[PDB]
RNA sequence: UGGGGAUAGAUUAUUGCAAUUAUUAAUCUUGAACGAGGAAUGCCUAGUAAGCAUGAUUCAUCAGAUUGUGCUAACUACGUC
RNA sequence: GUGUCUAACACAAGGAAGUUUAAGGCAACAACAGGUCUGUGAUGUCCUUAGAUGAACUAGGCUGCACGCGUGCUACACUGA
């Protein structure tokens, strides 16, 4: 049926938080043969859910200064990153990426008090955390951004404390718990 | 990367079937092998445009550029030198001030244009603007297109 | 052996030959590129495996442009003022000559000379 | 550590002084009330790391 | 730092780490092995 | 014979000419192969999979492109191919087959059936953007 | 025959008049060809002393050009033109036909 | 006298003779402060 | 660091009676601070925001300005006092 | 569905579009001793009006520079040159 880059099967499911499975691009109409379709994804409150998660991941990658407007490059970075993950372990990179996004999402957050977190927001934060961590790793270092993203994803998927996303999630939850 | 399977039919005989860079380099190499083209002398020293400041850093660049011009000729029929200067344009970093567009060097273009004409591959007519292609050159481009097309295919 | 040094005791050697040469003078890099071509050495090669003869040739080309196909518009120190032409002074001699020019301007009195004496920018720093 | 998937029963109201929080009632069996950040509606599922204290009704 | 000299999974950064060398030196090792960005798969 | 459609995203317009033929696809003077960006290559390969080879094999498609940059032009081309495929099956083949085909296209996405609704908002004095303004100060 | 005006209604009135006028001598006409609109645009700062928020307004003098042409002898078209005229529109006659 | 054929003194607002803010676009030669009075009688209308 | 282009020297051009407070232009060389910005504080919700350009305005001579125009196409609530 | 089940609102479907479709223009009442007499043969009063504060012409000056604060541009690299 539909395979990413004509390669990745991406029909396999992940158990996750159930709500998170609803949010990620499990659905057939959210799947595409190569990234990017760009519908109107601000319009209604839950409209963002309908976006392909790979489209969201590339958009997050496209963020920040010099990166802005380089959508194809963000697609190339994720494609390269998927190749790297496949080499590092023979698992499907998209499935690994869903595991990393599932792992990265914070359960509680802190306010002026402490609160639970939207599953759509948890995905949005997780992708944000993983990409920001990748940028931090990239900037003025040997590792390419594709490598950093792959490395961050595998560590986050594993549930390593060396992940920037896991470390930030742990700290965010720990401070929330500390207050309440 | 080099070749992918696709379902649709293609023309299979023109530059409109060809990888531009591969074609440009191959024809430039063929032309240099033939030895019809000359650099010549002074053109080793020159700069290619003030938007660059530098030069291509390849030593076979003039032949490449000549070949690249010949491809533009196949696309655009009756074009002239000001069109060429504009074609090869880029941005120029103005120091601290913002960029503005900057032409390629006009003598190298003019020299190629003249050289191709001397070697009979193009013809300036009294009609219209500048130089268009000669049939022998077109048939050769088609033959090289055919060689590449076979080479990828099998 | 492998990271041998360069002109006027500079320790460059894992730099590419162009990059080493530019790290003397010529770091608009057109100068280095033409010198590299006049020498006919590979610009991709690393500096510390040149023999002394290649270096001497390069120093000769840089020092004396006269017997090479280098045009006047390209040249360092293009006309040099007085009726007796001189060209391509370069390096510490250029720096010394430029100091002499600023001294000469000052003695004569020119606005630029006078500004150099004051310690003011020629193009001007503009209010601030 | 401990956590429970709890199913959103009723969305009660927008809370916090600047309105960014939402009060939400969650179903086990048992109803719990908790406060949620970001977009959420009835039939969603809360993470529920802390499985004890009910948030005060507004 | 010290990761640069002339004499002694496919991807240049790993090679540059492994032998402690530049990415140019890694690429040259890749080219010797074979006998923008590129496809190592 | 001939049937005609078009596609329109931002400035860009791609007109599709679908004639009775044999499986050729052109973009102006140029073969479909010469789109160039790999992502946008897939974007125009997408409808080819949705209608398969044997329904393509008795029609030739020629497309004529004016305006916009590459990403907009390719989406206009993709829309023109979608509408083009449907128009041929509505004029020559059958309404039922056309409905069956349209269902497939709809299942993939809406964007090759219905064009974009986004269009530029004019610049207004007091800032570089449409809405974005120069900095206030005290 | 080319018609240029800054007023839509006057040019359209002339259109109906020329259509009738042509049919009076039963002439063979090519349908009225509306040429691309030119707008004389001035984007003007508000305030004579340049006060307050900068504030610009965009003024337009929009001229309409149209062409209707006829295969007929030179005398007939000039005489038709002289009966058909009104003061406001700018008329040009380019017909050398027979 | 000693005349100057170009630059600031070569031109003026046709209406008021002032040398400032002159619209030379389309060869109007009126300063905008004068022009905005007359732009309607000249035939312009604003819409945007 | 081959990032950066401040700063300076040597040219031949261009507009003009006049360029000499580097007018403007290019050529070669010259290679400063600056390792992503403290206290503070600006603008922004869908083709927007951001990046990237360019036309017009002044103009004999000149865009780092203003005003338009496009292409590349984000994030995040989607509301609260 | 909700709403006195009134004016009306909410969601989904249909639809190119569903908030007044998105963007402009026009902008009351009543003020401000806001700005503009260096835009105007709009203009009161006051100064001055031929060793003229008019007209005109030659230079120099408006970019000066121990220094302070606004607004913008360009950078600090490898998703880059």
């Amino acid at each position: 049926d539909i395979k990413l880059f004509k390669k990745w099967s991406y029909e396999e499911i992940n158990i996750a938080d159930l709500s998170l499975v609803d949010c990620i691009a499990v659905s057939q109409k959210a799947c595409v043969y190569t990234p990017h379709t760009a519908g109107r994804y601000q319009k209604k409150r839950f409209r963002k859910a309908l976006c392909p998660i790979v489209e969201r991941l590339v958009n997050s990658m496209m963020m920040h200064g010099r990166n802005n407007g380089k959508k194809l490059k963000a697609i190339r970075i994720v494609a390269y990153a998927f190749e790297i993950i496949h080499l590092m372990t023979g698992e499907n990179p998209l499935q690994v990426f869903v595991n990393a996004v599932q792992k990265g999402g914070p359960r509680e957050d802190s306010t002026r008090q402490a609160v639970d977190v939207s599953p759509l927001r948890r995905v949005n934060q997780a992708i944000y955390l993983i990409c920001t961590g990748a940028r931090n790793a990239a900037f003025r270092n040997i590792k390419s951004i594709s490598e950093c993203l792959a490395e961050e994803i595998i560590n986050c998927a594993n549930e390593s404390s060396s992940s920037y996303a896991i470390k930030k999630k742990d700290e965010i939850e720990r401070v929330a718990k500390a207050n309440r | 990367r080099l070749l992918e399977p696709v379902p649709f039919v293609k023309t299979n005989n023109c530059i409109k079937d060809v990888d531009a860079d591969l074609f440009i380099r191959s024809y430039a190499t063929h032309l240099k092998l033939h030895n019809k083209i000359t650099y010549p002398k002074w053109c080793t020293f020159v700069k290619t445009g003030k938007g660059r400041k530098l030069a291509p850093l390849n030593e076979d660049w003039y032949f490449i550029r000549a070949s690249s011009i010949l491809r533009r000729l196949y696309l655009h029929p009756d074009i002239g030198v000001g069109f060429l200067r504009r074609q090869f344009s880029s941005k120029q970093r103005r120091g601290v001030a913002p960029n503005h567009t900057s032409l390629a060097s006009g003598k190298i273009l003019r020299s190629i244009l003249q050289q191709l004409e001397n070697l009979g591959y193009v013809e300036q007519n009294p009609k219209k603007k500048g130089r268009r292609l000669t049939t022998k050159g077109e048939n050769a481009i088609n033959n090289f297109a055919r060689y590449i097309n076979k080479k990828v295919y099998n | 052996q492998h990271i041998l040094r360069i002109l006027n005791t500079n320790v460059d050697g894992k730099e590419k030959v162009i990059i080493a040469l530019t790290a003397i003078k010529g770091i608009g890099k057109r100068m280095a590129t033409v010198i590299c071509k006049q020498a006919n050495v590979d610009p991709t090669k690393r500096a510390g495996e040149l023999t002394t003869e290649e270096i001497d040739n390069i120093v000769h080309i840089m020092s004396t442009p006269t017997q090479f196909k280098i045009p006047d518009w390209f040249l360092n120190r293009r006309k040099d003022l007085k009726e007796g032409k001189n060209i391509h002074v370069i390096a510490n001699q250029l720096d010394s000559y430029l100091r002499e020019d600023l001294e000469r301007m000052k003695k004569i009195r020119l606005h630029r000379g006078l500004r150099h004496h004051w310690g003011l920018r020629v193009r001007g720093q503009h209010t601030k | 550590e401990k956590s429970k998937l709890a199913k959103v029963e009723k969305v009660l109201g927008r809370t916090g002084s600047r309105g960014g929080v939402i009060q939400v009632r969650a179903q086990f069996g048992r109803f719990l009330i908790r406060n949620v950040k970001g977009p959420v509606r009835e039939g969603d599922i809360l993470a529920l790391l802390e499985t004890e204290r009910e948030a005060r009704r507004l | 730092k010290l990761n640069h000299a002339v004499f002694i999974v496919i991807t240049p950064s790993a090679i540059a780490e492994k032998y402690k060398v530049n990415l140019s030196v890694a690429r040259a090792v890749i080219n010797h092995l074979a006998d923008s960005q590129k496809l190592y798969t | 014979k001939r049937v005609q459609t078009f596609g329109k995203k931002k400035t860009a317009v791609a007109v599709a000419t679908v004639t009775n033929g044999k499986g050729l696809i052109k973009l102006n003077g140029k073969n479909l192969d010469l789109v160039e960006p790999y992502i946008l290559k897939t974007k125009v390969y997408e409808p080819l999979w949705l209608i398969g080879s044997g329904k393509l094999k008795n029609l030739d498609i020629r497309i004529r492109v004016k305006g916009g940059g590459q990403t907009s032009q390719i989406y206009a081309i993709r829309q023109a191919i979608g509408k083009g495929i449907i128009s041929y099956y509505q004029k020559y083949v059958d309404e039922s087959t056309k409905k069956e085909l349209k269902d497939v296209l709809l299942r993939y996405d809406r964007s090759l059936l219905v064009g974009d609704t986004r269009r530029c908002e004019p610049k207004k004095f007091g800032g570089k953007g449409a809405r974005a303004r120069y900095q206030k100060s005290y | 025959i080319a018609l240029t005006s800054k007023n839509l209604r006057a040019i359209e009135k002339v259109c109906s008049d020329i259509m009738k006028g042509a049919k009076e001598k039963n002439l063979n006409v090519s349908g009225p060809v509306r040429l691309p609109v030119k707008t004389l645009r001035i984007t003007t700062r508000k305030s004579p002393c340049g006060e307050g928020t900068n504030t610009w307004d965009r003024f337009e003098l929009r001229i309409y050009k149209r062409l209707i042409d006829l295969y007929s002898q030179c005398e007939v078209v000039t005489q038709m033109t002289s009966i058909n005229i009104d003061p406001v529109v700018e008329v040009e006659v380019i017909i050398t036909d027979s | 006298v000693h005349p100057k054929k170009y630059g600031q003194g070569s031109r003026q607002c046709r209406v008021c003779s002032n040398k400032h803010a002159i619209i030379r676009k389309y060869n109007i030669n009126i300063c905008r402060q004068c022009f905005r009075e007359r732009a309607d009688i000249i035939g312009f209308k604003k819409y945007r």
